[PDB]
């Protein structure tokens, strides 16, 4: 079935490198759109990072030049290596794909995973 | 950026009651524009693509309309599982900017 | 003789982005007078030389790339740019030497029907080389399973067409756009 499984989140030190893994099946990295959608607790979503299939990256302006989106073509994942984490960093954060072309919607899906970052 | 407004911030209603979530852009949007269901412990999940065409396995229930500023999720007939919050999150043009949030409870 | 700048320009048709049709400039004088005096254009701006000096300045040839492009996507129209347009259907070099020119062409190019007749080749496996073209519609595999040409789940048609209309903002009518090369015959 379609899927996405997030992993590596939890408790971090501030620029701590828990690099969220996305694992995937039946689609090939290496040849689709993929992003960081996060969550503060009681917050609106937020967009983080996007890979276009040529490896095209991208960064929201709260998260520009301290993440760094990317992926493992022959594991079939996603990573997103965060520095400079804040106290405002503590989120749920899914990785999902908006269908590449802008037409379609938002089709492959995780169940997303709560970074949290306290002293 | 591009800011939006989601108008109302919180709604409630009696079942079957029609549910309109507003959504207002900056500039002309086009259509790229969706509409996303956000339940809590569950991943959100999409409405309308194409902002004007139902994503296979989407309930009938959602709908959606409009074009250039102004946005409006429909729903014809509210339903006991749709408690939920709502989000007008556009990919139209970089910077790409999620919706403020619309959360329905039934009465 | 006077250099064919009327054929690139004023013509009834030019190809779509993913399939733009390059022109090489033959021993011709060049009039710049006609492209600079003259301003029908949205756009008009050069790249490492001026919109005067290009008069008493000359070059070993010239490529004319003509191409559409809807207004906003015209700012993917540069060097060091990274949209979907740059990388999946027309990329200008870094070491760009040239004119990039953008005018509005809705009144020829959109219809009340939705115009489907331009494309833009969306979907592709890595980027392109310094003024790449690749007009191939290979089926679109996202996935492990072979699409065998046929498309479904992870096999999506990797041409994507435009859908131009009268009806939307200045950002979404369509742009015509030819961009002027030089490189190191043609002086005027």
């Amino acid at each position: 079935e379609v899927q996405l499984v997030e992993s590596g989140g939890g408790l971090v030190q501030p620029g701590g490198s828990l690099r969220l893994s996305c694992a995937a099946s039946e689609i090939i990295v290496s040849s689709n759109y993929m992003r960081w959608v996060r969550q503060a607790p009681g917050k609106g979503l937020e967009w983080v990072s996007d890979i276009y299939p040529g490896g095209t990256t991208y960064y929201a302006d709260s998260v520009k030049g301290r993440f760094s989106i990317s992926r493992d073509n022959s594991k079939n994942t996603m990573y997103l290596q965060m520095s400079d984490l804040r106290a405002e960093d503590t989120a749920v954060y899914y990785c999902a794909r908006p269908i590449m072309g802008g037409r379609h919607g938002m089709d492959v899906w995780g169940q997303g995973t709560t970074v949290t970052v306290s002293s | 950026d591009i800011q939006m407004t989601q108008s109302p911030a919180s709604l409630s209603a009696s079942v079957g009651d029609r549910v309109t979530i507003s959504c207002q852009a900056s500039q002309d949007i086009n259509k790229y524009l969706n509409w996303y269901q956000h339940k809590p412990g569950r991943a959100p999940k999409l409405l309308i693509f194409d902002a004007s065409t139902l994503e296979t396995g989407v309930p009938s229930r959602f709908s959606g309309s409009g074009s250039g500023t102004h946005f409006t999720l429909t729903i014809s007939s509210l339903q006991p599982e749709d408690i939920a919050t709502y989000y007008c999150l556009q990919h139209d043009h970089v910077p790409l900017t999620f919706g403020g949030g619309t959360k329905v409870e039934i009465k | 003789n006077l250099c064919p700048f009327d054929e690139v320009f004023n013509a009834t048709k030019f190809p779509s982005v993913y399939a733009w049709e390059r022109k090489k400039i033959s021993n011709c004088v060049a009039d710049y007078s006609v492209l600079y005096n003259f301003t029908p254009f949205s756009a008009f701006k050069c790249y490492g030389v001026s919109a005067t000096k290009l008069n008493d300045l000359c070059f070993s040839n010239v490529y004319a790339d003509s191409f559409v492009v809807k207004g906003n996507d015209v700012s993917q129209i540069a060097p060091g740019q990274t949209g979907n347009i740059a990388d999946y259907n027309y990329k200008l070099p870094d070491d760009f030497m040239g004119c990039v020119l953008a005018w509005n062409t809705r009144k020829i190019d959109a219809t009340s029907t939705g115009n489907y007749n331009y494309r833009y080749r969306l979907f592709r496996k890595s980027n392109l080389k310094p003024f790449e073209r690749d007009i191939s519609t290979e089926i679109y595999q996202a996935g492990n399973k072979p699409c065998n040409g046929v498309a479904g789940v992870n096999c999506y048609f990797p041409l994507q067409s435009y859908s131009f209309r009268p009806t939307y903002g200045v950002g979404h009518q369509p742009y015509r756009v030819v961009v002027l090369s030089f490189e190191l015959t043609v002086c005027g």
